[PDB]
């Protein structure tokens, strides 16, 4: 529906954000098992929109993807992660 | 740390850390670059 | 084979190749090779 092109649709996924990540020494970066033990249920949801913009009705116009998370506090045009270096 | 301290191991693994070493990444919401697709391949997707 | 679409006349369109074997028999959109895993 969003692909439709109507710009007043949105679309949330929920548990597709992990906001503490490890970075470790190695070449393997990976979410953190104990901030949030459950590994699935405690990533946050995110609501993901289409911009389009007016420059073969479909290929008239520009248009990117806007991510903004399930319920923000600031401005929802930010996403924040956590990650720990070592 | 007050966040998660009913946890004991967030505690623990916290901990093992010194506060000059936990960043943030404020990624902006909006994408950095247009949605480069073909035509017909929007179209398949639609379709799937 | 090359497929413009209407949106300088050069820049003036969108455009994006499409690749077809020599001699299909499936529509001639689709592109099959078989690959044997391990």
């Amino acid at each position: 529906q969003l692909l439709e092109g109507r710009p007043d649709q949105s679309v949330v996924i929920p548990h597709l954000f992990p906001k503490y990540i490890r970075a470790p020494n190695g070449p393997e970066a990976n979410p953190v098992k104990q901030l949030q033990p459950d590994e699935e249920e405690d990533y946050l949801g995110v609501r993901i929109q289409l911009r389009r913009e007016q420059v073969t009705k479909a290929s008239d116009f520009l248009e990117w993807w806007v991510i903004e998370l399930q319920d923000c506090k600031a401005d929802c045009n930010l996403l924040p992660m956590v990650i720990f270096s070592d | 740390s007050q966040q998660f301290d009913p946890y004991p191991l967030a505690m623990q693994f916290i901990s093992q850390y010194s506060p000059e070493d936990i960043v943030t990444a404020q990624i902006e919401g909006s994408s950095g670059a247009l949605w480069r697709i073909s035509p017909p391949s929007r179209a398949q997707m639609k379709q799937e």
